[PDB]
């Protein structure tokens, strides 16, 4: 997350995301997708 | 420290020590980092009354540096290019020793007198309202009757050794601007005492 | 030294990334200096 | 507060330029300074501004 | 400092004011050059 | 070769005129590594010809 | 547990020992007639004390190291380390900066520590490091 808001502050100045910023939020995402994933796994059963 | 080692590598230029190893280190350290450093600020050169005694100094020396022998065709020919860049932006007032030396080799026309003429008319062809023109050149004075002297002599000296002399296309052909931009330059009815 | 001017130096242009992480280290660390340009020394470079 | 605060420093400030002044009074320099503290006259030209 | 401070109960570091009962007057000092040099205080009130 | 180490890490003009505050803040420790002093004095100091 | 927030008064401490004996400081400026800091001794308040009123700060902005960066190009946030802080002088209402005078000389390479009425610039800035390995 520290990472990705990084990103996205070095981004916010920028009209338009290039083709490199989009390939990298593209798997910094799917890799933050994977990981909520696995949270959502460690507590869909209801363990206290 | 900058001119008294350029003085002392002129001194060194001689024979007897030309192949020494702190001439040719002289040498290098001139021809790389400080007299590109001349040639970048030769316009702000503009204007250099106030050390005018110095300054025909320093150029003496550049001249020197340039005819030495002992130096690399690189060496030689950044020395000329800064040569060319100073006397580009240097009061043509101040010149009058650079080109009573030149008249030395010049008339001559040896190997090492290619360059000389060529800085003559790249002079010349600048500096020519300077003595055309009854009034001097923009913002500098008229012309000293001394230099009027100084290039009619020159022009007939480059004028007889090119007639004495046999052809060579090279020379020809790098002789005749500066003949014809020294021509253009002194008036025509100008009498000498 | 001959190492480091070799890598932050390359086609007669300097390199800004590598120029500004030696010169970080190399303020982080004062004793690279010597005994001259020293806070504590203070010998000075015509001294030197 | 502010304006006690700036009224007690710059009564302390004009004050110890007072005693400054009346410090070499009726005595002439001549070769040496006066042995009285050296005057702030940048505090109190600052603080004056 | 005042981080465990509240609002409308007094705290340290605070300049203030010392009223009496009937409000009239309050803990001053002596007016400026004094004979005492401003050593006593009084509860003088009014304009102060 | 620390001098010259130094000297070669400097930021290219293009980015001063730029106007970066990163050039400008190295450029500023580099001053304040040397002075100017000691570079014309040591430039001063003759040889052993 | 308590953890820094920005937005509150806050005192920046030091800690010194001469003779075998610790001495506790604090930063001080005046602000009005002299923006120079100096260190007040905190410590022997018994006997002596000390003049707090020039002591006190306030963090009025904390933010992350690109995000300073790009306010420079155009609630009680929690404090850590990495993040640049902005202090304000609670007295004269002037942020505290790094000067560019030198005025010591056993140290060439050291600066001053002052106040400047503006926020304006990277110098009134500072930055957080962990100073221990934990």
């Amino acid at each position: 997350q520290e990472s990705i808001s990084d990103f996205y502050w070095y981004y916010s100045g920028k009209d338009v995301i290039e083709e490199q910023g989009k390939r990298n939020f593209s798997k910094a995402m799917s890799v933050a997708k994977q990981v909520f994933n696995s949270l959502t796994e460690y507590i869909q059963g209801p363990c206290t | 420290g900058f001119l008294p080692d350029m003085r002392a590598a002129a001194s060194l230029d001689t024979a007897t020590f030309s192949t020494t190893e702190m001439a040719l280190a002289l040498n290098r350290y001139l021809c790389l980092a400080v007299l590109p450093l001349i040639t970048k600020c030769a316009p702000l050169f503009a204007g250099t009354e106030h050390r005018a005694i110095m300054v025909d100094s320093m150029l003496h020396t550049v001249y020197r540096l340039s005819r030495g022998r002992s130096l690399t065709k690189a060496q030689r020919d950044v020395i000329e290019d800064c040569l060319m860049a100073l006397c580009r932006y240097i009061r043509p007032s101040m010149l009058q020793h650079l080109l009573r030396r030149l008249v030395f080799d010049v008339p001559i026309l040896n190997e090492f007198a290619k360059m000389p003429l060529k800085l003559l008319t790249n002079h010349y062809e600048r500096c020519w309202k300077y003595y055309c023109l009854p009034t001097g050149w923009a913002n500098f004075g008229v012309t000293s009757e001394e230099e009027l002297h100084l290039t009619r002599k020159l022009f007939w000296g480059i004028f007889d050794s090119l007639a004495h002399k046999k052809y060579d296309q090279e020379l020809y052909r790098m002789a005749m601007p500066c003949l014809c931009a020294i021509a253009g330059a002194l008036p025509p009815d100008y009498v000498d005492a | 030294l001959d190492f480091l001017r070799f890598a932050v130096f390359v086609n007669g242009e300097s390199v800004e990334e590598n120029a500004n992480v030696v010169v970080r280290l190399l303020i982080r660390k004062p004793e690279c200096f010597g005994p001259a340009l020293r806070g504590e020394g203070g010998s000075g470079l015509l001294a030197a | 507060s502010q304006a006690a605060r700036m009224i007690h420093s710059t009564a302390g400030l004009y004050n110890q330029f007072i005693k400054g002044l009346d410090s070499f009074s009726g005595k002439p320099r001549g070769s040496g300074p006066p042995a009285g503290p050296a005057l702030p006259i940048e505090a109190v030209i600052l603080s004056l501004q | 400092i005042c981080s465990c401070c509240e609002e409308g109960y007094v705290t340290g570091g605070h300049v203030l004011r010392l009223f009496h009962g009937h409000m009239d007057e309050c803990l001053t000092i002596s007016a400026a050059d004094s004979d005492d040099q401003r050593r006593l205080v009084y509860y003088e009130g009014g304009a102060v | 070769a620390l001098i010259d180490l130094l000297g070669r890490c400097a930021p290219e003009m293009h980015l001063i005129q730029a106007g970066k505050g990163e050039a400008l803040r190295i450029r500023a420790i580099l001053r304040s590594l040397v002075p100017l002093d000691d570079l014309v004095g040591i430039i001063s100091l003759p040889l052993q010809i | 547990v308590q953890f820094l927030r920005t937005d509150d008064e806050v005192v920046l401490q030091c800690s010194a020992t001469v003779l075998k004996e610790q001495l506790k400081l604090c930063l001080a400026a005046e602000g009005f007639g002299n923006r120079l800091c100096f260190l007040e001794p905190t410590s022997n308040a018994q006997n002596v004390p000390p003049d707090l009123a020039i002591c006190c700060f306030t963090l009025e902005q904390s933010l992350s190291v690109r995000a300073l960066q790009e306010m420079l190009a155009n609630g009680h946030r929690t404090l850590l380390y990495g993040h640049a802080i902005l202090l304000r002088h609670a007295h004269s209402r002037m942020y505290l900066s790094c000067l560019t005078t030198s005025r010591s000389m056993t140290d060439k390479l050291a600066f001053d520590v002052g106040l400047q009425e503006d926020a304006t610039g990277e110098a009134c800035w500072w930055t957080m490091h962990p100073a221990s390995k934990q």
